[PDB]
DNA sequence: TAGTCAC
RNA sequence: UAGACGAACGGCGCGUCUUUAAACCAUGCGUCGGGAGCGCGGCGGGUUCAGGAUGAACGGCAAUGCUGCUCAGCUUUUUUG
DNA sequence: GTGACTACAAAAAAGC
């Protein structure tokens, strides 16, 4: 167990799972990486496995990767891509028997792909397969060149899956160069969410696939009809014809509010349906952070102009309006939590009483009789949190670091239990 | 408080001056109290009292008694700051060994016996035994012995017999033997001997000694009897919970030696056995050393477990070690680091400062306003009232900041301009607001960087801020020639915005009386921004001296350009703006003012400019749509011609015609046609979209379409950008670098093919991952380029030097890529400038050359003077001022003590960011022919064929410039003369590359003897060529018996005989050399000058191994000996080859390899210094054999020609100064100070030299042979041992240092940062002259 | 993250470092390299010194900011000497010999 | 105040004993 | 495991 | 309760004793405080000599004291930029 | 010749 527990909680593969964005937390967990206890070092790495080797095409996108000494080894997967039995990826095309594609998929594993000739999605099909050039463009080994219709057997699934989730939803990527797509991928992944957040104008269509896909959204899990809607939790009758005999219950849902990520970010459940309506198995019923009716929405749109002014656009600077901040589009909300302990050391235990020697009463005033803040009250920098003396005692109350400055919205209290409790407690 | 200093021994005596007192006990504390023993190891009377200004027991309170020692308790009534220095020592009972000696590698009790310390540990530890002249006539002084030998020799003599044990016993011995003897001794044996791998030992040996002998220490000194002891603070021992301690390893170490120290006295106070007193003194002995440094020898921790205690070397080497850690990286106060923004309404030497961190840093700055003003009236009282940030504490504010500069820089700190200071402008936000311009010398865009800054305290750090780090102050580009206040890009854009012309618009035509109401105009809309007005303006001149004479006239010009010349100075002439300003052409603009009207004009204009080109590029108005990007409609027709051919040619490798190979190069030569047709006409396109009426008819004009001026005016982007982003992207190379076949016909405006973009996207990848890996070699590269001219300081102006030969404008076989002038520029003349016009000298020696004399050589065709440069300087340890050149950072002359090394240095490094880590001959210009070393023979056809193949052509232009150069290939036939002027296009030379041909230098027959048929030539008549032609096969090729007589076919006259070179020297039997490819047949006349046979024969990492001097795979063998060349015998494996010399010590051979080329032959008359064979140079023959000048011109060709290649400048003056350090040693020939062949400095040599051939007359004194070394191990070989202790091991070159009487000179600058003494080169330079010059006198 | 004035490590007498606790901006050697490019000298004998690990100048200049001096210590800093008391301290006879 | 010192730079011209009696008199 | 050093 | 002592003085604390200065420990228990300089004197301590375990002298310094003058946390590993 | 000694910031956890 001790094994099994340490593997899990401390390997330099365990990585720390990102929770300030969907996509973000999607293209943490489809990331792929050849380090680890068994892969090679950074300082020891070679070009040749830095750069993409020409049969990548297809299951390796070529897109996402964070930059820096770790580049070309932290790459994901491409969206159609899917494991092989033994470990490796194999991924899925369109047979042709002789000039028509045969609807059916066919998986395939990489060196297999060896001695074929695969089509591409951009050639056009008459109606059934039949290829509106017999002269088409095709590769074979690393290469490409034109083959004749017949020569080929193999058609791929669409145009998508050369790049990854993390990349897709870029658009208009048909004329951009390949660093600046390599950029715009990261700061995707270091997108942050909204108070309220707004659909995108231009998209790509799979926003639908990801927020449902992932669970930061609520999804509704069975049929039926909405009964009950809370801000805080979702009643559904289910139908009767959907449920299954013998539980003749129906649905809840507790919808998660304002909680601490592991980014220091905020995470809410929004509701958004009413009463009286419909709904479906395998559907949004309730949107999550940066969503909106089970569509992703990271950002805002603006109405924007290119035009020198000044120079207060020099090199890469931007303008915004007094209008927008007033009208607050892009505030935020961040998560602060402080953890304040009690040791006991030899000059006794830590007490976290109020009476503290050397102190002022306006810093009492907002503390209760005990010495801890209630909940809901503001507090500024370089106050106190709790009252904290060191026994002759010691003023090691917490206080608020600078800076920093919001209002109390959770406390949580804990303790070996087995001992007693406080009033607070 | 000093200038220099001096390492050497301790001697006993004075050990015990430094100490206060003895030690005795390791009671450092007592239990039930907290207060130290006084004859333990924490003891007041020896160190110091712990309670300030108090003896212990108090007696004496600090008014009464101040100073004076206690009655009670014996310690002075002091502070408790001489405790930190205050210290004692430890008397042994016997003398110890000083275990680095024994421990070195180059063991110096070892090497001055001349014997190992095997033995010598033995005797150490009491296992053998040391004789001391056991018996007169059996053995000597310096023998092992044992104890049974110590028994059979004590009953051999017993009389006279003894020997003596231990670390006393080599003290002894060593004090008992002197030192001459040896060092007569040795010199004679040096003098005559023959081995040489004991040679080098005894040459370290005598020197060692030779210098120990005038250091004046003792080798006894050596073996310590006394151990000192440190201040008890050192050890820090901070009393922990329940009385306990830290227990530093120090006091756990004293504790044990002093108990040993004990034990031993215990022993001798009874007269112990013998047996006993070895055994105590061996345990004292690992005592002692486990003290001085545990784990070297016996690991005997014995304090903790298992793991190791710090004994002494872990507070002087490691990691740990606090020199070049904490004196080398470190945190620091009084700073604030943010992210940034642009403020793009500042004066040039101004920075925004949000509120926050000017009021939060500033505040020790306020409480001292604050209480002057006595506003608040204690420390807490204004930190309350500063707390609430009232109304006053802006103002006051605002009155400290505006005299009170600050320092800027970015975390990568690349070069000079890293660093800056500005005059504070309080501001609103949290963001620093920049200056735009000086944006640019950062290289710091606004993606996000950070930049810290930070404040000086001292009204000396404020004043050399101004006079220094002022951005005002900094300008011009320290590493090569411009200002770095090159217009941006949005300025630019405006500026070229404003030097435009329609045809027709409103408000033309008219004239103006001036640009005042020329805006007005504009201002009223009432005209194009740009027209033909005609206005009469008035300028200045700067012919009179001292005075700007005005003048005027109607001129017809634009609008924009009157705007312009509202806002240019006094001194400048119209036309620098009448044309299409560009952002090339804007630069020269600010050089031009720089080099008239000074700088202030110069910073205001650039200001000016600035706040110009915003505002009307703001007013004008120019996005990029998608309509701007219009399509050449032929470029699709192109591909389709192209992919017709393409189809062509695959029908040639389908029908069996060609291979894939070719195949393969004529496809891609077409592909590229192609892409230069589509190209060209995108840009022509694009060129001339405009057509535009004026009074009815059209007519073409330049055009407006918005990404045509961000191409034609320089802002950004490049042709190559806009035919990627218009046209034919072209097609690129595979990862492996092969170029693929398909082309990617389509551009970014339209779609792309997914296949067309996969194969795009690992070409950018290569690129992303070279830039992301480049960031690591290059700064360290910075570090060894730095590291070896560390310090490189100006001493005094001129030495008087007028050394150096024929610095010349370099031509790069076909046009000049840099003329005289600027190469020259900057620098200061050695020799007088003679016109070539027969004594009608134009500059005087010694005289500097900024503009105007090199504004006198252009018109005087002047090609070729020599300046003066650093390595032709003889001075010590420094540089003249005149020797080196102009500053670089300032118009004029470089004042006294500036460090130009460590410049030179960065500036070298910073552009490793722009760098990635990885038959015949036709004329083209018109001048005359010119051929250097002419050796050549006329041919029958009369014509000339080159006998030498060291012979190279030149172009030179009629006026004596000379404008091509091209190295003659062996073999190569002439079609021209040397004068005649022929214009270019107009072949001389003719050759074949894949084969070189051997020629005869007389006509008459060929008798073909000297030669074995069958053996060494063999008639192989073959089908193509159809004839019994001879081929001379080599040694290994042909029968090793019949290759013996190194084959010469003799050419003969009509007599059969062989004819000589006339009178000369040698016959015309030349010897053929392998595979001597001869169609002759038998006794063919074969005139002069025919054929006789034909033979069928990473810029970064370049930079970097070209400054480590590494060999390369081939080091091309060169003739270091004048005379005939000729060929050795043959060997077991790589035949030897012998030369010939005319004269003197001749029969000289070496050790050549045969399976690489050997372009060589019995007749080549090699001269002193000609290459033998081909391929790369190593540096060393280039250094040894042709002079210093000549492999210095080598390198820095080589280096500069890399950045060209990269399309980056930096003056020469840099990249050779370290050269100059790069030769910093040297070796002995003929002796008289060193022993023979001592390398090391040849500074010093040469100063010693100079002296004594004034002083000792008639002394030959030293011939020196100024040799490399390895950057690296040039910095390895500093003779500053501080410098080599900084970073690598340290014990060993202390230990070097101390035992020869070291003194450091302090010249360097390392050695000033780690002692953190000021250094002596920036103003502390003059401060250190000063206190020299005033103090000290 | 700004830092003025702070409190000061225990092993060291040095600021700490990052936002978190009132660190200190580190200031590394290549910016070294930069100001002795200069001919800036006595702000980086103030840098060196007192603004980083001396603590009896750090107050003594803090003392000297507050009454209207601006005066650093014309003196050898007392790390060279505890440094030469070392090289006293083993077998090592060191010493300023020329003044 | 004054920014550049290019006056003292044409007249006076050095970069260091400038500095240092500028320094030792503006101590008083 | 080879460059340099010692046997 | 109070007084006395505890390495010169005083305050306080702690230890000892009850008109005893000792007991105790042993750089003779602990904390803090003395306006300075010059002048006188010397607690204390040391040097020399002698005498045969002791005594004499002495001032480089100097206690309680006196007259006059002048003076104001670290390390390792990982991730993001 | 050949064997021996040696050739930049920020966040998170452990490991004390
Ligand atoms: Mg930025
Ligand atoms: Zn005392
Ligand atoms: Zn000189």
């Amino acid at each position: 167990s001790a094994a099994v527990k340490e593997f899990f909680g401390s390997s330099q593969l365990s990585q720390f799972m990102d929770q300030n964005n969907p996509l973000s937390e999607i293209t943490h967990k489809r990331r792929i990486s050849a380090l680890g206890p068994g892969g090679l070092t950074r300082e020891r790495a070679g070009f040749e496995v830095r750069d993409v080797h020409p049969t990548h095409y297809g299951r390796v996108c070529p897109i996402e990767t964070p930059e820096g000494p770790n580049i070309g080894l932290i790459n994901s997967l491409s969206v159609y891509a899917q494991t092989n039995e033994y470990g490796f990826l194999e991924t899925p095309y369109r047979k042709v028997t002789d000039g028509v594609v045969t609807d059916e998929i066919h998986y395939l594993s990489a060196i297999e792909e060896g001695n074929y000739v695969i089509a591409q999605a951009n050639s056009n099909l008459d109606e059934e397969g039949h290829f509106v050039e017999d002269l088409v463009t095709c590769r074979s080994k690393g290469e490409s060149s034109l083959f004749s219709r017949d020569q080929v057997d193999y058609m791929d699934v669409s145009t998508q899956q050369v790049v990854s989730v993390g990349a897709s939803l870029i658009p208009f990527l048909e004329h951009d160069d390949a660093n600046r797509a390599l950029m715009g991928a990261n700061m995707q992944r270091q997108a942050v969410p909204t108070l309220r957040a707004d659909k995108p104008l231009v998209g790509t269509g799979m926003e639908r696939a990801v927020a449902v896909d992932s669970g930061v959204t609520a999804v509704a899990k069975r049929g039926g009809v909405v009964q009950y809607v809370d801000a805080s939790r979702i009643v559904i009758k289910v139908n009767e014809d959907e449920m299954y005999p013998g539980e003749a219950g129906i649905d809840i849902y507790n919808l998660t509010k304002y909680t601490r990520s592991n980014q220091n970010t905020c995470i809410n459940q929004m509701p958004c349906v009413s009463l009286g309506e419909p709904v479906e198995r395998g559907d949004v019923l309730a949107d999550g952070p940066s969503t909106d009716l089970g569509e992703l929405a990271l950002g805002q749109n603006m109405r924007v102009a290119f035009m020198p002014w000044n120079g207060y656009n020099f090199e890469d600077s931007i303008l915004v309006s007094e209008r927008v901040v007033q009208e607050d589009r892009f505030t935020t909300i961040h998560i602060q939590e402080l953890a304040c302990v009690s040791r006991d050391t030899k000059l006794g235990p830590e007490e976290i009483t109020a009476d503290i020697p050397n102190v002022g009463e306006a810093a009492l005033s907002k503390l209760d009789e005990s010495g801890i803040v209630y909940i809901g009250a503001e507090v500024t920098g370089g106050d106190i949190l709790v009252g904290k003396v060191t026994p002759d005692v010691k003023d090691s109350s917490l206080r608020v670091p600078n800076g920093v400055s919001g209002t109390v919205i959770d406390v949580q209290v804990f303790t070996r239990d087995g001992v007693e409790k406080d009033k607070r407690a | 408080e000093f200038d220099a200093i001096k390492i050497a021994l301790a001697s006993p005596d004075m050990i015990r001056s430094w100490s206060f007192g003895e030690v005795k006990k390791p009671e450092t504390i007592n239990y039930r109290t907290f207060k130290p023993e006084r004859d333990g190891l924490f003891c007041a009377r020896i160190f110091g009292p712990v309670k300030d200004y108090e003896c212990l027991c108090g007696k004496y309170k600090r008014l009464k008694h101040r100073g004076v020692i206690c009655e009670k308790c014996g310690v002075e009534v002091t502070q408790t700051k001489v405790r930190r220095e205050r210290m004692g020592h430890i008397e042994l009972a016997s003398p110890t060994a000083h275990i680095w000696f024994l421990k070195s590698l180059p063991s110096r009790i070892g090497l001055l016996l001349d014997m190992p310390l095997r033995d010598i540990e033995r005797v150490l530890y009491f296992e053998s035994y040391v004789v001391i002249e056991g018996g007169m006539t059996n053995l000597e002084r310096q023998q092992i012995l044992t104890e049974e030998q110590y028994l059979d020799a004590l009953e051999e003599f017993g009389d006279e017999f003894d020997a003596k044990m231990g670390a006393e016993a080599i003290q002894a011995l060593l004090k008992s033997m002197d030192l001459e003897q040896e060092c007569e001794q040795l010199r004679e044996e040096l003098n005559e001997t023959n081995s040489e791998t004991k040679r080098k030992k005894l040459t370290k040996r005598i020197k060692l000694l030779e210098a120990f002998v005038q250091s004046g220490n003792k080798p006894e000194w050596m073996i310590l009897t006394v151990l000192p002891v440190l201040p008890p603070d050192l050890r820090p021992l901070v009393p922990l919970d329940g009385g306990r301690f830290a227990t530093s390893d120090l006091n756990d170490l004293y504790r044990r030696v002093i108990n040993r120290n004990n034990r031993l006295k215990r022993l001798l106070d009874l007269a112990a056995p013998d047996i006993i007193v070895r055994n105590e003194k061996r345990m004292l002995q690992e005592a002692v050393d486990a003290l001085l440094d545990n784990g070297r020898r016996g690991r005997a921790i014995t304090g903790s477990n298992k793991r190791p205690l710090k004994s002494l070397a872990d507070m002087i080497k490691g990691k740990q070690g606090r020199f070049r850690q904490n004196l080398l990286g470190k945190r620091v106060d009084y700073s604030g680091r943010s992210v940034i923004t642009v403020g793009p309404y500042l004066r040039l030497h101004q920075c925004g400062l949000p509120k926050k961190m000017a009021l939060e840093l500033f505040k020790p700055f306020i409480y001292g306003k604050l209480e002057l003003r006595g506003l608040a009236t204690t420390i807490k009282a204004a930190k309350k009232m500063v707390e609430r940030e009232e109304a006053v504490v802006w103002d006051i504010l605002d009155e400290v900041i505006r005299e009170h500069p600050v320092l800027l820089n970015r975390a990568p700190t690349l070069h000079r301009l890293g660093i800056q200071a500005f005059e504070p402008v309080l501001i609103e936000g949290k963001a620093i607001q920049l200056h735009p311009l000086v944006c640019a010398a950062y290289n710091a865009d606004f993606d996000g960087d950070q930049m810290a800054v930070h404040v000086p305290l001292t009204l000396e750090a404020q004043l050399e801020a101004r006079a220094l780090m002022m951005s005002t102050n900094n300008i011009l580009s320290p590493a090569n020639g411009e200002p770095i206040i090159v217009p941006s890009q949005d300025v630019v854009l405006g500026l070229y915005y404003m030097t435009r012309d329609c045809v027709n618009a409103k408000g033309e035509g008219m004239v103006l009386t001036g640009p005042k109401e020329a805006e007005r105009l504009y201002r009223s809309g009432l005209a194009s921004l740009h027209a033909r007005v005609k206005v009469r303006i008035t300028e200045y001149e700067k012919d009179a001296n001292g005075e700007l004479v005005a003048k005027t006239s109607l001129k017809d010009t634009t609008v924009g350009r009157a705007i312009l010349w509202m806002i240019v100075p006094k001194g400048l002439p119209y036309s620098i703006v009448n044309q299409a300003l560009g952002k090339k052409a804007i630069s020269k603009m600010l050089n031009t003012c720089y080099r008239i009207l000074g700088l202030k004009p110069t910073v205001i204009f650039a200001d000016q400019i600035m706040y110009t080109g915003f505002a009307y590029a703001a007013r004008s108005g120019a996005s990029v749509g998608i309509d701007d990007m219009v399509i050449p409609e032929k470029k699709h027709e192109i591909i389709s011609e192209a992919e017709a051919e393409v189809a062509e040619i695959q029908e040639q490798f389908q029908s069996g015609l060609v291979t894939a190979g070719e195949r393969y190069n004529k496809v891609i030569d077409i592909w590229a046609a192609a892409n230069d047709r589509v190209s060209k006409a995108m840009m022509d396109n694009l060129q001339t979209e405009t057509v535009i009426n004026r009074d009815g008819q059209e007519e073409k004009q330049v055009s407006f379409n918005s990404i045509y001026m961000m191409a034609d005016s320089g802002a950004r982007g490049s042709a190559a950008q806009i035919r990627q982003l218009a046209g034919m992207r072209g097609l690129m190379a595979k990862p492996d670098g092969s170029i693929i076949e398909t082309p990617i016909t389509a551009n970014f405006r339209e779609g792309l093919n997914v296949l067309q973009y996969f194969i795009s996207t690992h070409g950018a990848r290569k690129g992303l991952a070279d830039t992301a890996l480049k960031t690591a070699n290059s700064g360290y590269l910075t570090r060894r380029l730095v590291d070896v001219a560390q310090d490189l300081v100006v001493t005094e102006d001129d030495c008087g030097t007028h050394e150096g030969i024929m610095m010349t404008p370099v031509i790069e076989g076909g046009d000049v890529k840099e003329p005289l002038r600027d190469r020259v520029l900057g620098r200061v003349t050695a020799e007088d400038v003679l016109k070539p016009g027969t004594a009608d000298i134009l500059v005087p020696r010694n005289t500097l050359l900024h503009e105007q004399w090199c504004d006198l050589l252009e018109e005087n065709s002047v090609d070729a003077v020599k300046v003066r440069s650093v390595v032709s300087c003889d001075t010590d340890f420094g540089v003249c001022a005149h020797c080196y050149g102009r500053d670089l950072a300032r118009g004029h002359i470089i004042n006294k003590g500036e460090a130009i090394g460590v410049i030179a240095a960065q500036s070298i490094g910073e552009p490793g960011t722009q760098l990635t880590m990885r038959s015949s001959i036709q004329v083209k210009n018109k001048g005359s022919i010119k051929l250097s070393n002419v050796k050549s023979v006329v041919n029958s056809s009369g014509k000339l064929v080159i006998t030498s193949r060291n012979t190279e052509l030149k172009l030179i232009d009629e006026f004596g410039r000379t404008k091509e150069s091209y190295k003659v290939p062996y073999g190569a036939v002439l079609a021209k003369g040397d004068g005649e002027q022929v214009a270019g296009g107009e072949t001389v030379a003719n050759w074949d590359p894949h084969t070189m041909p051997v020629i005869t230098e007389v006509s008459g027959f060929v008798r073909f003897t000297d030669m074995i048929d069958g053996q060494t030539i063999t008639r192989q008549t073959d089908e193509l060529t159809g004839l019994s032609s001879l081929v001379v096969l080599d040694s290994a090729e042909r029968t090793a018996g019949g290759k013996d007589l190194r084959p010469a076919l003799k050419i003969v006259d009509a007599q059969g005989n062989d004819v000589l070179i006339p009178g000369t020297d040698m016959p015309a039997q030349y010897f053929l050399p392998g595979k001597a490819i001869v169609q002759l047949e038998d006794g063919v006349q074969i005139s002069s000058g025919d054929t006789l046979a034909r033979i069928p024969q990473g810029g970064l990492p370049r930079v970097a191994d070209l400054f480590e001097a590494r060999r390369p795979k081939e080091p091309a063998i060169l003739a270091e000996i004048s005379g005939i060349v000729s060929f050795g015998k043959e060997t077991k494996g790589k035949r030897r080859l012998v030369i010939t010399p005319v004269d003197g010590s001749d029969p000289y051979e070496e050790m050549i390899p045969k399976w690489r080329q050997l372009n060589v032959f019995e007749g080549e008359r090699v001269e002193r210094g000609d290459v033998i064979s081909d391929g790369p140079e190593a540096p060393h023959d280039i250094l040894r054999l042709r002079g210093v000048h000549a492999v210095t011109r080598y390198i820095v060709n080589e280096v500069q020609d890399v950045y060209r290649l990269q399309g980056v400048k930096i003056n020469d003056k840099h990249i050779e100064v370290i050269v100059r350090q790069m030769l910093r040693k040297a070796t002995i020939v003929n002796a008289g100070s060193s022993d023979f062949l001592e390398g090391e400095q040849v500074e010093y040599s040469r100063v010693k030299i100079a002296n004594r051939e004034l002083e000792a007359n008639g002394k030959v004194g030293a011939t020196y042979s100024r040799d490399l070394l390895g950057i690296t191990k040039a910095s390895l070989a500093t003779e500053s041992f501080i410098s080599a202790a900084s970073f690598q091991e340290t014990t060993r070159v202390l230990t070097e240092a101390a035992v020869a009487g070291k003194r450091d000179e302090l010249r360097g600058l390392k050695e000033n940062v780690i002692v953190g003494r000021l250094i002596p080169a920036g103003t502390g330079y003059a401060y250190h002259q000063d206190r020299m010059r005033r103090r000290a006198a | 993250h700004a830092r003025s004035t702070g409190s000061y490590s225990l092993v060291t007498q040095q600021p700490l470092g990052g936002k978190a606790q009132f660190g200190g901006q580190r200031f590394g050697e290549m910016e070294v390299w930069a100001l002795e490019a200069y001919g800036a000298a006595y702000t980086l004998q103030e840098m060196l010194t007192v603004k980083s690990d001396d603590v009896n100048g750090r107050t003594k200049m803090y003392k000297n900011i507050v009454d209207g001096n601006h005066q650093m210590e014309p003196g050898m800093p007392e790390s060279f000497n505890v440094l030469l008391k070392e090289i006293r301290s083993l077998g090592i006879n060191i010493e300023l010999e020329d003044e | 105040a004054r920014v550049t010192v290019q006056d003292a730079v044409e007249k006076i011209g050095n970069r260091f004993d400038l500095v240092l009696v500028a320094a030792r008199r503006a101590r008083q």
